[PDB]
């Protein structure tokens, strides 16, 4: 009502007749932004023992260090120079908010209470409020989204959900992860520092070029930023549309009403209503199509949380390009940021590869677990080692299956 | 900020200081560029966008104006209250900076005036010479007409003024009211004649062009020709002009 | 509480009758659009024949021709974005099928938020719908887990499968379990791996233990 | 209509509301002061007056008859007074008429009575403004009236109104150019603080006027995309006023057919609502006691509203959290379960649809 | 430009007075483009050594 006819009381009159069409208009912005809540809630969660040590302050720490780790003067030190520019702090602006965030956010950019108090010229938000057009906040809000993505990253260093909040350091979280890509056997010589250094550096040059407004910073921005501008332009183009005078002495309807007398006027009325309707319809259909879009968006994002943040997955190249050790994410305009932490080579080590075993009666060997290479080392003992990394293990009897036949490749 | 004047004009160039009114000469005197290009460092105090609408037009648009300037006359001082101008045998003698040696299209009249003065500063008549030789004369009056000229003030006036076309000192059409102040005139060889940027008079085309002032009347006199350029536009003010 | 008309069967409710009700407006749209002048004296064809000569009565009828074939063009495209969108979800609805019904999937949280067990379907208007049966914990039992164990020339022992938690009973002998379900068995010597070092956080072996684990 | 809630029932046309939120005006205006700003330049006005001579007459059954002979006087200008031009700032138009009567054709000597009693009015023809609104500050740049239908833009229809019927007896032409030369006046005041209907500079509307200090204005006003008045500047002093509607969209919270509150960007009480708290994006005004804990029955965006008013917020999910991969101290692995069943719908086709061109 | 005036001279310049609305287009038709050229670019990749005996 507000948005076709402009308070005007002449003209909500004549909008009398297009009530239904208003109630089509509104309830169907209405149930997209329902549903859009329901699956978006669904999603969301927070932990409270998580929370509690989710903190660039908390991490600093050893307040809740788990006793047993004497060794460790607060959790993932070594980690602390990146994990600093990842985790929320307590001493900042606005609240709980990551340094990337404030960078992401206030590179790209609601109240209304303010539209009213009148000590200034209005600006572009409240001259839409004006218009019957407004902003509002969802499930999804920026504070919600921080909770989720902090209480994600809090959980790597939580060591139990017994109750509490009893860490565990960031070094020891990670090499459980270096685990599961490869059994790690080579415990005579840590190579925590290295890959510390690593990381710190590498999340270093990226809050740099965020700041600095890297490909794929590059790309995220770019994205980032089309997000914002599109939903912009889509309000922009739909407040325009009431400059349109549709075939009407003017597009102002107190204009029309003040030059001409009420059996004409309507008439000049009625055009304007029909445009203005005919201008809704378009919004709310291209609205509803942007939803769709974002829905088949969401999944992935959903995806990427299990299988990314709070799982290690088996999906070759699903978390990024190399090998996955861990993910973290952060609060991101209308969506998230991932930082997908994976491992590089930077040599590789070559060995003579042993198809099977030929034993004697004959009998073939091959090796049980179809992931390991078996080859013959230096001292000619046979090893079994994984192909993501070379970590070398003494190969022995319960590792191979006996077979009647031997090919012309075993050893 | 402090102010020199410097001029080059008999080959070796001087330096001195000015008093007066430097401010208001920096802004409504500039050297002409070659080509006839007005420097991108002018204000363009008092030069208005020529134009036929009745309303106001503001913003970046690209037009055919008369910017470039054949010869830049500044603060011209006249024999005698009266003088002509030619379109055609137009001489340029008194050019500030480049001259440019081709037909002029429309003369500029940078007016002297100051904010909220009302000085005794006008012209009686502007005298408009047409084809055939009708001479067709300008003259603004205090009160509505019911062979005496009238007054045509520059700058602010004290109240309403009602200007005719005279012939034989009988009026022969009314053309309306002048703005509270006027700032610029603009004589086309087309038969425009343009106050403040608005067309208040067409005709045939006009030959010649002369003028008899009340008792330096002008900031300055532009002998133009029209180009295409883009031009940033305040209330029919040019602020900026990109050729 | 399908009858009556559970947060999971209220956004069912609510996204199947959105899925029906978008179509049923679309068509509902188009159809009102025969009533559309579109500048003729009438909508109505043999309204125009009725009361207008063919020399005039075509020209009336050329308006309405274009207008109604410019509706249609609009139904057609909506409905090619339409069919898109559902081909995004149908290979969802396929994946699910192959990953949650006919298969064990290994994807954390892709069949239902917990631990999946198994998964039925039956039909919807225009879909699936998919019954997730999950496990839900309900208490947590608490072991003290050792990250190996340092044995003896020593040598450390590691666990070879690594989804397993190691930790030592109240008989003081060592066992294994799941991380998903409380699940312990005994531990022994082909579940061990031989490493040369050991960590700071590896327990110290003893001889009663050795001929169990290595 | 006549209450808050038969208000909107009024508006959605229903005589039964469905609990949920719907759309209303935060206030209601009407009878409010007039203000005005129009370009200083100078005072100069002119009275124009149009008179109209009926010649009404009678035919056999007595239907009364007006004379397409009748006579539409302008005032005198350039002694022609078939032609009338408007030649100052200001103008104001008056039309008045004189009846009189005959029994014989022609003759007019005796006056009007009862039925054959007539008065004349101007109405709109083919113009895009009625005659009467030519008293109202429209601005043109040229205004010139002509009984002659020559080289004339649109014309008014001028008609006698009798006490049985009405009928068009002349054209009046009138030639016109828009333009801010020549202001209609009814025979430059603002009021601040106040709700107000405005004419601001050529730029018409209702809303409140206030003075601000700013220097964003570069030209006289700055408008909205939408085109509506956001300021003004006044050209004497350079003072900046801010104009604002004097009523915004409101959210009335309807239970049980019943307003129980609303949400409003203006701190004033509305709906019959007196007790209110404040939210971060508005004000909430309801039937509860404020200067909570419940079950909300209407919800939208991240807020709930309960039978009584009480206005509620929505917290996250929360969890007991994610099982780690760590096998080192005192680690915890599920051991009681018990099964939940979650459901959820996937499209896997659309309904195709046949259709004859 | 082209497309709305067909190299007229005379129609380009009434054209002038809807420069934004050619920017618009033609901006939100490279952003497009530019968006899908990079993660398209990041999806693709060679290796010599494979194309040798590919
Ligand atoms: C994915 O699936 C998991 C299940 O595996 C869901 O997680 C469960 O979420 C519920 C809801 O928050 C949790 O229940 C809460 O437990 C709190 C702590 O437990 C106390 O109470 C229990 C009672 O049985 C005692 O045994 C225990 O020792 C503690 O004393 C309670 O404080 C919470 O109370 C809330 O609800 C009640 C009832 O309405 C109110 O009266 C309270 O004021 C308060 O609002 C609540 O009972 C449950 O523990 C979680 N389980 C696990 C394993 O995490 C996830 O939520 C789901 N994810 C999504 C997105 O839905
Ligand atoms: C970006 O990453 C590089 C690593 O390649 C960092 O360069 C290193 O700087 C550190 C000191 O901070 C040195 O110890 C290394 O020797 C450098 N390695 C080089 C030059 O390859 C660089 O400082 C990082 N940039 C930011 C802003 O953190
Ligand atoms: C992995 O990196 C190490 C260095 O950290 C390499 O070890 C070096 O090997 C070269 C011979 O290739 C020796 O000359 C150096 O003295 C070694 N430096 C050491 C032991 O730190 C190792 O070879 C690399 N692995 C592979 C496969 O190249
Ligand atoms: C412009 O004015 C300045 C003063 O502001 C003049 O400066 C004088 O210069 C002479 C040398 O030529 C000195 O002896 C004087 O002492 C200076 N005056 C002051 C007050 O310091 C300057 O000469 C003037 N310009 C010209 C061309 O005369
Ligand atoms: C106002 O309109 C007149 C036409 O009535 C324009 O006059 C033309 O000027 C061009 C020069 O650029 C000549 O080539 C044409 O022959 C003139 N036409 C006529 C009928 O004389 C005038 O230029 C316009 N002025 C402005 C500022 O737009
Ligand atoms: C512009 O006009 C002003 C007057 O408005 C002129 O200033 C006067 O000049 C005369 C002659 O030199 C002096 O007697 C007056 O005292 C000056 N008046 C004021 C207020 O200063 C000025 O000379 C003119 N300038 C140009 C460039 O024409
Ligand atoms: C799993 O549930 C069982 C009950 O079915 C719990 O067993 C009880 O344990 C308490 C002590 O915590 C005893 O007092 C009861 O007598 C036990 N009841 C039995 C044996 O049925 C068991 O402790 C629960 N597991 C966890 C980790 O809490
Ligand atoms: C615009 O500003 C002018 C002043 O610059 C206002 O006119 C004056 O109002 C005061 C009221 O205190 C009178 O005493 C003065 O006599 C008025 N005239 C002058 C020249 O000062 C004018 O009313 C303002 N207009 C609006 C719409 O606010
Ligand atoms: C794991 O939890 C158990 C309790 O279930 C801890 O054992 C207790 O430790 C305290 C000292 O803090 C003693 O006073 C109690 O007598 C112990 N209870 C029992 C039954 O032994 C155990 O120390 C914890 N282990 C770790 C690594 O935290
Ligand atoms: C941790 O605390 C120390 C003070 O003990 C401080 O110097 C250091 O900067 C802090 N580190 C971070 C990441 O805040
Ligand atoms: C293994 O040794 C036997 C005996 O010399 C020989 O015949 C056989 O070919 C050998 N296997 C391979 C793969 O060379
Ligand atoms: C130019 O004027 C200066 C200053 O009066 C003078 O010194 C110089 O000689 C003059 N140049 C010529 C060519 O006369
Ligand atoms: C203008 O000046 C000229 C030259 O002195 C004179 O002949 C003419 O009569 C004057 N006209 C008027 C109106 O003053
Ligand atoms: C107008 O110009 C013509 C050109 O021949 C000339 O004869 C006539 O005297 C002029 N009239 C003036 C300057 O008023
Ligand atoms: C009056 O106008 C006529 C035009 O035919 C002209 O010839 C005559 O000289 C004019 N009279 C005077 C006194 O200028
Ligand atoms: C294992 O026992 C040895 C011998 O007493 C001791 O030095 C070593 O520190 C113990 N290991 C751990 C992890 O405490
Ligand atoms: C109208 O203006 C008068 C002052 O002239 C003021 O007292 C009154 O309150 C105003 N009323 C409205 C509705 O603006
Ligand atoms: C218009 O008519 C009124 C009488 O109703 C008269 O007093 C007034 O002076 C007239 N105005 C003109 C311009 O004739
Ligand atoms: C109008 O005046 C005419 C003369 O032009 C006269 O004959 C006629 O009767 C009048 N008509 C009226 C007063 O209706
Ligand atoms: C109709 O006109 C005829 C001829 O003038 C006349 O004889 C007759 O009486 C009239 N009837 C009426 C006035 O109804
Ligand atoms: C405007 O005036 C008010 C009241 O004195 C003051 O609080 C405010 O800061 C001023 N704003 C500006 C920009 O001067
Ligand atoms: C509750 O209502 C009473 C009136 O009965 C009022 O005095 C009191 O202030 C109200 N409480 C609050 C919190 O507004
Ligand atoms: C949960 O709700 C309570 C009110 O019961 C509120 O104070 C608290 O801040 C909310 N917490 C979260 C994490 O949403």
């Amino acid at each position: 009502a507000r948005y076709v006819c402009n308070g005007n009381p002449r003209c909500n009159k004549l909008l009398t007749q297009y009530v239904s069409a208003c109630q089509t208009i509104e309830q169907a912005l209405a149930m997209g932004a329902r549903l859009e809540n329901m699956e978006v809630d669904s999603m969301l969660f927070v932990s409270e023992n998580a929370l509690k040590l989710a903190s660039v302050e908390a991490f600093n720490s050893t307040e809740n260090l788990d006793p047993i780790y004497k060794e460790w003067p607060n959790i993932g030190g070594s980690w602390l120079g990146g994990l600093k520019d990842i985790l929320p702090s307590h001493n900042s602006k606005r609240k709980y908010r990551s340094a990337i965030e404030d960078l992401l956010f206030d590179k790209v950019v609601e109240d209304y209470k303010r539209c009213t108090g009148g000590y200034d010229i209005a600006d572009l938000v409240c001259a839409q409020y004006y218009n019957g057009i407004m902003v509002l906040p969802g499930v999804a809000n920026d504070d919600k989204m921080t909770m989720y993505t902090a209480s994600l990253a809090g959980g790597i260093t939580l060591g139990a959900l017994g109750g509490g909040a009893v860490a565990i350091p960031f070094a020891v979280a990670v090499q459980a992860r270096l685990n599961y890509v490869a059994l790690q056997t080579d415990v005579l010589n840590k190579n925590q520092q290295i890959l510390a250094n690593a990381f710190n550096q590498a999340i270093g040059n990226i809050t740099q070029a965020f700041g600095k407004v890297l490909a794929t910073v590059a790309k995220v921005l770019a994205k980032v930023q089309d997000v914002v501008n599109t939903q912009g332009q889509a309000l922009s183009h739909l407040t325009v549309q009431l400059q349109n005078n549709f075939q009407a002495i003017s597009s102002s309807i107190s204009d029309i009403y003040n030059r001409l007398d009420p059996p004409s006027a309507d008439a000049q009325v009625d055009r304007l209503i029909t445009g203005r309707l005919t201008a809704l319809n378009a919004f709310v259909s291209q609205t509803l199509t942007r939803q769709a879009e974002v829905r088949a968006s969401r999944q992935l994002a959903k995806d990427k949380v299990n299988e990314c943040v709070r799982s290690q997955s088996q999906r070759f190249g699903f978390c990024g390009n190399g090998t996955h050790l861990f993910s973290l994410a952060n609060a991101a305009p209308n969506g998230m940021i991932f930082f997908h932490t994976v491992l590089l080579p930077t040599a590789y080590q070559t060995v003579t590869a042993c198809s099977g075993i030929c034993a004697s009666r004959t009998f073939g060997l091959v090796v049980k677990d179809v992931q390991l290479t078996l080859f013959r080392n230096l001292d000619d003992k046979f090893y079994l080692t994984p192909r993501t990394m070379y970590q070398p293990r003494a190969a022995t009897s319960s590792d191979f299956v006996q077979i009647e036949g031997c090919d012309v490749l075993f050893v | 900020v402090t102010y020199y004047r410097v001029n080059n004009k008999n080959g070796t160039t001087i330096v001195s200081n000015c008093t007066d009114q430097c401010a208001s000469y920096v802004d409504n005197v500039f050297t002409t560029q070659p080509g006839g290009l007005i420097p991108s460092d002018f204000s363009f105090n008092n030069w208005f966008l020529l134009t036929n609408s009745s309303t106001v037009v503001s913003g970046k648009l690209v037009t055919r104006q008369p910017l470039v300037v054949n010869c830049l006359w500044p603060v011209p001082s006249f024999k005698e209250a009266a003088s002509t101008f030619c379109f055609e045998g137009a001489g340029f003698d008194q050019c500030n900076g480049a001259v440019l040696n081709n037909t002029v299209d429309v003369i500029r009249f940078n007016l002297n005036f100051t904010a909220d003065v009302q000085s005794g500063m006008g012209a009686t008549v502007f005298s408009l010479n047409t084809t055939g030789g009708v001479i067709l004369e300008i003259s603004c009056y205090n009160d509505i007409v019911s062979y005496s000229y009238g007054d045509i003030p520059f700058g602010i006036t004290d109240g309403p003024r009602y200007c005719y076309v005279l012939y034989n000192g009988t009026t022969l059409k009314y053309l309306g009211t002048l703005p509270p102040s006027v700032k610029e005139i603009a004589i086309s060889k087309w038969g425009h004649f343009y106050i403040n940027g608005y067309n208040f008079f067409s005709t045939f085309p006009i030959d010649c062009i002369s003028f008899n002032l009340t008792t330096g009347a002008f900031w300055t006199i532009a002998y133009t020709s029209y180009t295409e350029a883009l031009v940033q536009v305040e209330n029919t003010a040019i602020k900026k002009v990109t050729y | 509480a399908f009858g009556k008309v559970l947060a999971t069967v209220a956004k069912v409710l609510a996204k199947v009758q959105d899925v029906v009700n978008t179509q049923g407006q679309a068509l509902s749209h188009l159809t009102v659009q025969l009533q559309n002048n579109f500048q003729a004296i009438s909508s109505s064809i043999s309204d125009i024949y009725n009361r207008l000569d063919p020399p005039s009565a075509d020209a009336q009828v050329d308006r309405l021709i274009t207008g109604r074939l410019t509706a249609l063009n609009a139904f057609v495209s909506q409905t090619l974005t339409r069919q898109a969108e559902v081909r995004a979800s149908r290979q969802l609805a396929k994946d699910k099928v192959n990953e949650c019904v006919r298969s064990q999937s290994q994807r954390f949280g892709f069949c239902g938020n917990g631990t999946h067990l198994f998964s039925l379907a039956n039909a919807a208007p225009n879909g699936m719908i998919f019954f997730h049966t999950v496990l839900l914990p309900t208490a947590y039992q608490t072991v003290t887990a050792c990250s190996g164990i340092c044995a003896s020339r020593t040598f450390g022992l590691v666990v070879k499968d690594v989804q397993l938690t190691l930790f030592r009973n109240l008989d003081d002998k060592f066992y294994l379990t799941p991380r998903t379900m409380y699940q312990p068995r005994a531990a022994t010597s082909s579940d061990f791996v031989q490493i040369e070092g050991c960590d700071v956080l590896f327990v110290n072996a003893t001889e009663i233990d050795l001929p169990s684990i290595i | 209509c006549n209450s808050h809630i038969n208000n909107i029932k009024c508006s959605q046309l229903t005589a039964n509301l469905q609990n949920g939120f719907y759309p209303v005006a935060s206030s209601e205006v009407g009878l409010v002061n007039k203000s005005v700003v129009l370009l200083p330049s100078f005072f100069a006005h002119t009275t124009v007056n149009i008179t109209i001579d009926l010649g009404m007459k009678r035919s056999g059954y007595g239907q009364p008859i007006a004379s397409p002979l009748s006579n539409i006087t302008l005032p005198m200008q350039d002694n022609n007074t078939d032609v009338y031009c408007i030649r100052s700032n200001q103008f104001s138009i008056y039309v008045h008429s004189t009846c009189k009567s005959s029994l014989w054709d022609n003759v007019f000597n005796q006056d009007c009575t009862d039925v054959l009693e007539a008065t004349a009015v101007i109405k709109t023809g083919t113009c895009p403004f009625s005659f009467d609104k030519l008293n109202n500050h429209l601005t043109f740049n040229k205004f010139c009236l002509s009984l002659s239908p020559v080289g004339a833009n649109c014309k008014f229809d001028v008609a006698a109104r009798t006490r049985t019927n009405e009928q068009v007896v002349r054209s009046l032409y009138v030639i016109y150019e828009e333009g801010d030369n020549i202001v209609g006046v009814p025979s430059s005041v603002l009021h601040l603080d106040s709700c107000t209907d405005y004419n601001i500079y050529g730029r018409t509307g209702v809303g409140v006027i206030r003075q601000t200090n700013s220097t964003l204005l570069s030209g006289l006003y700055y408008t909205s995309l939408s085109g509506d008045l956001l300021g003004f500047k006044n050209v004497s002093d350079g003072v900046i006023y801010s104009v604002t509607p004097c009523d915004v969209s409101a959210q009335a919270a309807v239970i049980d057919g019943a307003i129980v509150g609303a949400m409003t960007s203006i701190n004033s009480e509305l709906l019959g609502l007196t007790h209110w708290t404040t939210t971060p994006n508005f004000y909430y005004y309801s039937i509860y006691n404020y200067t909570v804990d419940c079950e909300p029955i209407i919800t939208y965006s991240n807020i709930g509203v309960c039978k009584n008013g009480a206005l509620v917020f929505i917290n996250v999910t929360h969890s007991d959290g994610d099982v780690q991969p760590i096998s080192t101290g005192n680690v915890t692995i599920p051991t009681n379960f018990t099964i939940s069943v979650q459901v959820e719908y996937i499209q896997v086709y659309t309904t195709p649809v046949s259709i004859d061109c």
